[PDB]
């Protein structure tokens, strides 16, 4: 529990056509974070005053 | 017969791509020139008895 699923890692790609006096880099992955059961994380408070 | 070209507008020194703000040069039309050949003629005669 707390496991992060992914089906594409970080990749890096680039163009030039149909640019215009430019080269440009793209980076795109696929991922998320999931609370499996109900609980097992606790924090605060630690409020305000 | 083609025509001259052209004028290109220089950039504003800050606009280096997206977008370049240079001229749009319109594709020069090839102009036809056609030639027309006119005719003339003359005739003459004499009779064999003259």
């Amino acid at each position: 529990n707390f496991v992060m699923p992914r089906q594409r890692a970080v990749t890096v790609e680039r163009e030039r056509q149909a640019g215009k006096q430019r080269d440009a880099y793209y980076v795109t992955q696929r991922v998320n974070l999931q609370r499996y059961f109900a609980n097992g994380v606790v924090s605060g408070t630690y409020a305000a005053s | 017969v083609e025509p001259d070209a052209g004028k290109a507008t220089w950039v504003a020194a800050s606009t280096y791509g997206t977008d370049t703000t240079t001229g749009e040069e319109v594709k020069g039309a090839l102009k036809e020139i056609h030639f027309s050949t006119y005719k003339l003629a003359a005739k003459s005669f004499i009779t064999d008895e003259t």
